[PDB]
């Protein structure tokens, strides 16, 4: 059971212990998606204001 | 009124368990995918253990032990016995076993040691005498197989010169008590045993099914415990308890005590019990051997009533109570 | 989050007035508009329903609408009459004659813009308007026909605000006229399209509850409206008082309404109490739970065992163990888990408020979205076609512009709604 | 010295942030006014607590915190609470209308209207940072703000700070404290859209915290104050290495290194012992070995699962209190024999350990007793995928009827983002299952 890289200091100490070894989208792309949804909203709202107008 | 669901319709055993539960008037059965169950009589493969014990205000109990397959899977059972110090290679009740995949690990080095004394070199998967005969049989299936020392000198019942195995039904409860059913079954071969023609594997393979002579000396190729013990007394001057049952109780205890840390539901959010069928092989020296552990075991027709009524008393009503014993507690 | 309240017609204004009486008592406001209460919980969310006047007075955010002056003069006379803002009495004179067409198309049309003006004034005051709640019956003519005209127009001006109604369903056991199934089917068509949440207050239930359970031999509208104030106070507790939930109309709609047309809720109350006579044993939390889920306590005459609960909201009032409330609520589901859809996990939510209602130490209001509400629409649809297959009494409507076709459409949209409720009672 | 900016989002995030920053203040001896008598470097310092506090010319110590809720109720109590003086008003951002438990309302509708305002106030702190490390982001899986605004924020931060690290503290939804029936939709939607923008995520299942509060704190019905104060103890354990002298987990980059080998699998299970009631009059102090053994009881995990049926990829032990290395290795020794600790073949079976001698700090009057030593294990075990499977099942149950879908489509979203976010989770569950058999 091998201890290693033990660092000490006034606050405490740390170390590691082995038991065994081995064996992003663009701002503009965000702006697109985010603005497609707002359009999809405004369509659905206009269809409602069109139905109410009928 | 407790609630339970049923997700393995192929369970001869718990088919009964469901029926008995309803007939108590205090157990209603929900639908498969209804999560507000107290008790899951679950499915055999891919039972969803990750989803259990998350229903607030529901104590949940399932009839299987996650991890239990490490014992009930032939390849894994060998791996378990070789590697656990609790069992060790110096395991005196498991026959020699190697796991060989189809595309010899240290299997060949043992077979050769057998060329040194020309000792018995019969094995199984399926039974051969030449390694090449067998090894060429696992690659014709393509799946992992396991080969074992065949027990060339077994114990034969007379009249018949016949083979047989012993199935003990063990029930482990939510507390990890180990309960052995007092009723056992000898699954007997009606064909007189002989070691010249292995390929005529009807007197070698003792499976109740594979015996599609069925019914000669005892009904259904099954001899219960009262009969066998009688014959033992008369024929060998011994009892079932002493010559055989001790070692079985030793093997059951040892196997289940091994995996207890991996499968115990003591401090877990859901709980498990499970019924196992343990399969043994008695040789001519009255020595018991462990063949296979069966995690999804069927009971013998005559004992269903009693065994399933005991699952409910010991494993189910223990957790969910309502308004001498048929088990032997294996102590630890 | 301000709410704007609207009461329309005979029924709408009589239950409207009780509501303001009942909750004005709970918030410690008196008829003069002055607060005289003990706790501060009473004032924390007082703005949801009341505008704060100078002199630190509290004026309900309520618009009063009728086509006749009758009831509206009544309200101004009643105990809390003076609390209501006088410019918010908006009325005509000709009445509506229990005629959906007169309310929606002829008589109501004249007056509606005047109503929309008061609405707009109140909306402008509002820091963040949640939406509107309306009280009306579906069987008369003002609250029914004009009521749904207002809703159609309000949705045009405020298409993204929440529309909540308390809609009293007609019943032969308590009916003014034979044409109520006509007026209700035309209204339900409107409600299915233009409201987020409607509480189906069935006059059939209020009658049976008054007759059978409260043993009232000859129930008046005042006995029925008692039951309606109690429910209305319950289903708005979580809006008027601080909680762990901080609930509002939109969140309520999100969580109650899996599908948009299935927004008709079964209300329930426990304990059922008759006016005046007070009984003296508080209920055990186990009793509140069994009673509130009892069909005998439902305010929509539907058997909950004939359908499945899509979602449930329950609200407990008084000093009691939330631990026990938890156990009792979990208890009823796991016991009757059959009657709750499996395909909406954890569809029963619960809330608690320390303050009980006047004259009870412990109470439970219940909001169910059960697929059994179809039983209600089926009832009204049967009555409707009993008459329509003979075009009986239709002249009252054709005479005001309406076409047989409009009747066939409404009927058909309703029978559709029943089909939709049946789709999921099986799923 | 490198700075760390904490961003708390929605109700769960903001209330937990109060919890934590109060604790941080007791632990660092900062007062409700932001004064820290111990700081002699007045108006500055590149001390290690300055990773979480800037100092003012007047000697005030100010959280590198920003709070963001789409609705004023919750942050308003921060604005009028014991630690008002602590924060700069610009740090407390408030909407007027909340996401109504709606992932898509908080992401698309109301999100798009506040994302730029928030990022500017975030940039106002990044401009006081000599070498900014990155972000600690606190939020619920369940709320509409919690889930939907957080992922819009996470996306942008990847764009405006592509070189800084992003860590997550995420409240996973539990019906005993839940506030909404659609929380499984919001959970999946936000995990799919945030997965590639978070380097390391610590899930805390409200179910687990609730049961610890009942079993070990003898609290009948835990409140958010009960849950959050216990939750910030764990958070403190996990961050103390950034705020204290040490050699283990000194920067947000070390958390990925030590705990996350494969990028997607970045959900380290947290286990924490001991939780001891402040009411218990006579308590027997637990040993290094008793508490280290407690780290392998599920009943102590932040997520209830079974690490036995799973494989480890990494593992840290964070001790606070009277602990020396020898007692740890002795405890480790005897634990490695009695427990089912299986590592993936391609990872050294081992334990990176860190000890801080200052024992755990408990807020005066809370529910936690003071203790001589405590520990928080961080293990990246595949058993945590159990939590993914549970959520994904509830999601499948509802979505197969498309129940509630319309609330989302009605805000701009497309029925298709539902099957896209869910297919991703299908991937995640599969990555975990390969890695662990
Ligand atoms: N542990 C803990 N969990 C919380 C807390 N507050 C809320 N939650 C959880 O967060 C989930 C809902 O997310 P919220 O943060 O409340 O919603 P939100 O972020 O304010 O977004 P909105 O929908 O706009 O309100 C619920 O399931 C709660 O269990 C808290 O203070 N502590
Ligand atoms: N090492 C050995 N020596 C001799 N005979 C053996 C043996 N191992 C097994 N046998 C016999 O041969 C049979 C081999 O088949 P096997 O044991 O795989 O069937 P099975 O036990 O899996 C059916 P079940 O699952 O229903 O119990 C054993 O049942 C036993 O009868
Ligand atoms: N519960 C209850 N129902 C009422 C009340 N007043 C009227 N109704 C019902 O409402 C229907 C009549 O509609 P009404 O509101 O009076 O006509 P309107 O004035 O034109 O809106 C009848 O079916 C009544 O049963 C009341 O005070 N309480
Ligand atoms: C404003 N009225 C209101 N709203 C509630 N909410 C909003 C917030 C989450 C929520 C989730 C639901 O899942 C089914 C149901 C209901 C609710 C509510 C909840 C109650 F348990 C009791 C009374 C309630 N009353
Ligand atoms: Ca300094
Ligand atoms: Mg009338
Ligand atoms: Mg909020």
């Amino acid at each position: 059971m091998e201890v290693i890289e033990l660092n000490k200091c006034t606050s405490g100490q740390s170390f590691e212990v082995i038991l065994k070894p081995p064996s992003d989208p663009s701002l503009e792309e965000i702006q697109k998606k985010l603005e497609a949804a707002e359009e999809r909203r405004k369509y659905q709202e206009a269809e409602l204001l069109k139905h109410l107008a009928e | 009124m407790y609630t339970f669901v049923v997700r393995d319709e192929n369970s001869s055993v718990y088919a009964e368990v469901s029926r008995l539960l309803l007939a108590t008037g205090q157990w209603k059965r929900l639908r498969k995918d209804n999560p507000r169950f107290n008790l899951m009589l679950g499915e055999r493969n891919r039972l969803p253990f990750g989803r259990l014990g998350h229903e607030p205000g529901l104590v949940q109990l399932v009839n299987y032990y996650r991890g239990a397959d490490k014992l009930c899977r032939k390849a894994s059972l060998v791996k378990l016995i070789k590697t656990s110090p609790e069992l060790s290679e110096s395991c005196t009740w498991f026959p020699e076993s190697y796991v060989i995949y189809p595309t010899r690990e240290v299997f060949l080095a043992a077979y050769n040691r057998r060329r040194e004394g020309r000792e018995g070199n019969v094995w199984i998967a399926l039974i051969s005498s030449e390694a090449s005969e067998l090894l060429d049989f696992i690659d014709e299936q393509g799946q992992v197989h396991v080969i074992q020392k065949y027990l060339e000198k077994p114990l034969l019942l007379e009249p018949g010169h016949r083979k047989f195995d012993i199935r003990s039904w063990v029930l482990v409860d939510h507390l990890y008590n180990i309960y052995l059913y007092r009723e056992g079954v000898l699954r007997t071969s009606s064909e007189p045993y002989n070691s010249a023609n292995f390929q005529d594997k009807t007197c070698h393979l003792t499976n109740h099914c594979i015996q599609k002579n069925y019914g000669r000396y005892e009904e259904g190729n099954e001899m219960f415990f009262e009969e066998f013990n009688q014959y033992l007394m008369d024929a060998l001057n011994t009892t079932l308890e002493n010559s055989i049952l001790l070692q079985i109780k030793h093997i059951i205890r040892s196997c289940l005590m091994c995996i207890e840390p991996a499968i115990s539901t003591k401090h877990l959010h859901y709980q498990s019990f499970q019924l196992f069928g343990f399969d043994f092989m008695v040789d001519e020296e009255l020595k018991v051997w462990l063949i296979e552990v069966n995690g999804a075991p069927a009971c013998a027709q005559k004992l269903y009533a009693e065994l399933c009524q005991g699952i409910v008393d010991v494993a189910i009503s223990s957790v969910f109570p309502l308004a001498t014993s048929i088990f032997i507690k294996l102590h630890h | 989050r301000e709410i704007v309240h609207i009461q329309a017609g005979q029924c709408g204004n009589q239950i409207g007035a009780k509501f303001w009486e009942v909750i004005s008592d709970e918030h410690g406001i008196d008829p003069t508009g002055s607060y005289h209460g003990d706790s501060d919980l009473q004032l924390e969310r007082i703005n949801v329903y009341y505008n704060e006047a100078t002199g630190n007075k509290y004026v309900p955010r309520a618009i009063l609408v009728d086509l006749e002056p009758g009831t509206m003069d009544s309200v101004r006379s009643g105990p809390f009459g003076q609390i209501f803002r006088p410019d918010n009495f908006v009325f005509g004179q000709s009445g509506a004659g229990n005629n959906w067409a007169k309310g929606h198309y002829t008589e109501g049309a004249e007056l509606v813009d005047s109503v929309l003006d008061v609405v707009r004034k109140e909306s402008e005051s509002c820091d963040c308007l949640q939406g509107f709640q309306l009280t009306h019956s579906l069987g008369g003519g003002t609250g029914s026909g004009m009521g749904t005209l207002l809703i159609s127009k309000i949705r045009e001006e405020y298409p993204d605000r929440i529309m909540n109604t308390f809609s009293v369903m007609p019943s032969p056991k308590v009916s003014d006229t034979v044409v109520e199934p006509y007026n209700a089917t035309l209204s339900v068509h409107q409600l299915v399209e233009n409201t987020d949440e409607t509480y189906c207050i069935d006059n059939e239930a209020l009658y049976d509850i008054c007759f059978r359970t409260l043993k009232l031999t000859t129930p008046t509208y005042g006995d029925l409206n008692h039951l309606v104030s109690a429910t209305m106070s319950g289903v708005t507790t979580c809006l008027r008082f601080p909680g762990q939930l901080n609930a509002d109309l939109r969140k309520l709609a999100v969580n109650m309404v899996p599908f948009p047309r299935l927004h008709f809720f079964m209300p329930g109350f426990a304990p059922l109490t008759s006016r005046g006579s007070q009984q003296y044993r508080a209920l055990t939390v186990p009793e509140l739970t069994q009673q509130m889920f009892d069909s005998k306590n439902m305010m929509a005459a539907c058997d909950p065992r004939h359908g499945r609960y899509l979602t449930v909201a329950a609200i407990f009032r008084g000093r009691m163990s939330m631990k026990e409330v938890d156990e009792q609520m979990l208890n009823v589901q796991n016991k009757n888990s059959s009657y709750f859809v499996e395909w909406i996990p954890n569809n029963v939510k619960t809330a608690v408020c320390d303050i009980p209602p006047r004259g009870l130490k412990m109470s439970a209001t219940f909001i169910g979205n059960s697929t059994a509400i179809q039983e209600l629409f089926k009832r009204i649809s049967e009555q409707f076609t009993a008459m329509f297959r003979r075009k009986a009494f239709l002249h009252w409507y054709t005479g005001e512009g309406m076409d047989e076709m409009e009747f066939t459409e409404a009927e058909s949209n309703m029978n559709d709604l029943v089909s939709e409720y049946q789709q999921y009672q099986d799923a | 010295m490198r700075e760390c900016i904490s961003i708390h989002v929605g109700q769960a995030g903001v209330q937990i942030g109060n919890a934590c920053w109060e604790l941080y203040c007791l632990e660092h001896g900062i007062q409700p006014d932001g004064q820290m008598p111990s700081d002699k470097t007045i108006g500055g310092g590149d001390d290690s607590f300055n990773t979480f506090f800037s100092e003012t010319g007047a000697g005030k110590h100010v959280p590198r915190a920003v709070f963001v809720d789409l609705e004023p109720t919750v942050i308003d109590e921060v604005r009028t609470g014991t630690y008002r003086q602590l924060f700069h008003p610009e740090q407390l951002i408030t909407g007027k209308e909340d996401a109504a438990n709606n992932y898509a309302r908080g992401h698309y509708t109301i999100g798009k209207e506040i994302i730029d305002l928030v990022l500017d106030r975030i940039r106002k702190l990044a401009d006081q940072c000599t070498g900014l490390q990155g972000f600690l982001v606190f939020h619920s899986f369940g709320g509409g703000t919690g889930s939907g605004f957080t992922s819009l924020l996470m996306e942008r931060l990847s764009v405006d700070y592509g070189k800084k690290s992003k860590l997550e503290f995420s409240i996973y939804p539990a019906p005993q404290v839940s506030t909404a029936v659609v929380e499984p939709y919001n959970s999946i939607l936000t995990t799919h859209t945030t997965l590639e923008h978070s380097d390391c995520a610590f899930m805390v299942d409200n179910e687990a915290i609730y049961d610890i509060c009942r079993r070990n704190l003898d609290i009948e019905r835990p409140t958010y104050t009960n849950l959050n104060r216990l939750i910030s103890q764990i958070v403190s354990s996990i961050t103390a290495s950034l705020r204290f002298d040490g050699a283990l987990n000194v920067d947000l980059t070390e958390f990925q290194t030590n705990l996350v080998p494969y990028p997607r699998i970045h959900f380290p299970l947290a286990t924490y012992a001991p939780v001891i009631s402040a009411e218990k009059a006579y308590h027997e102090q637990l040993s290094v070995a008793e508490i280290t053994n407690a780290c392998f009881e599920p009943a102590n995990q932040m997520v209830k699962c079974d690490p036995r049926h799973g494989k480890y990829m990494a593992c840290c032990l964070l001790y606070r209190g009277d602990v020396v290395p020898k007692d740890v290795n002795a405890a480790i020794a005897t634990i490695k024999t009695k427990r089912s600790i299986q590592f993936v073949d391609w990872c050294p079976t081992g334990f990176k350990v860190g000890i801080n001698y200052q024992p755990p700090t408990v807020v005066p009057g809370g529910d936690l007793a003071k203790v001589q030593r405590a520990v928080c294990m961080l293990s990246n075990t595949t058993a945590i995928a159990e939590a993914w499977a549970r959520l994904d099942h509830k999601f499948d149950l509802m979505y197969a009827k498309r129940a509630f879908v319309h609330w989302y489509v009605g805000e701009g979203m497309e029925e298709g983002e539902f099957s896209e976010a869910r297919e991703d989770m299908a991937a995640l569950e599969k990555d975990y299952e390969e890695v662990g058999v």
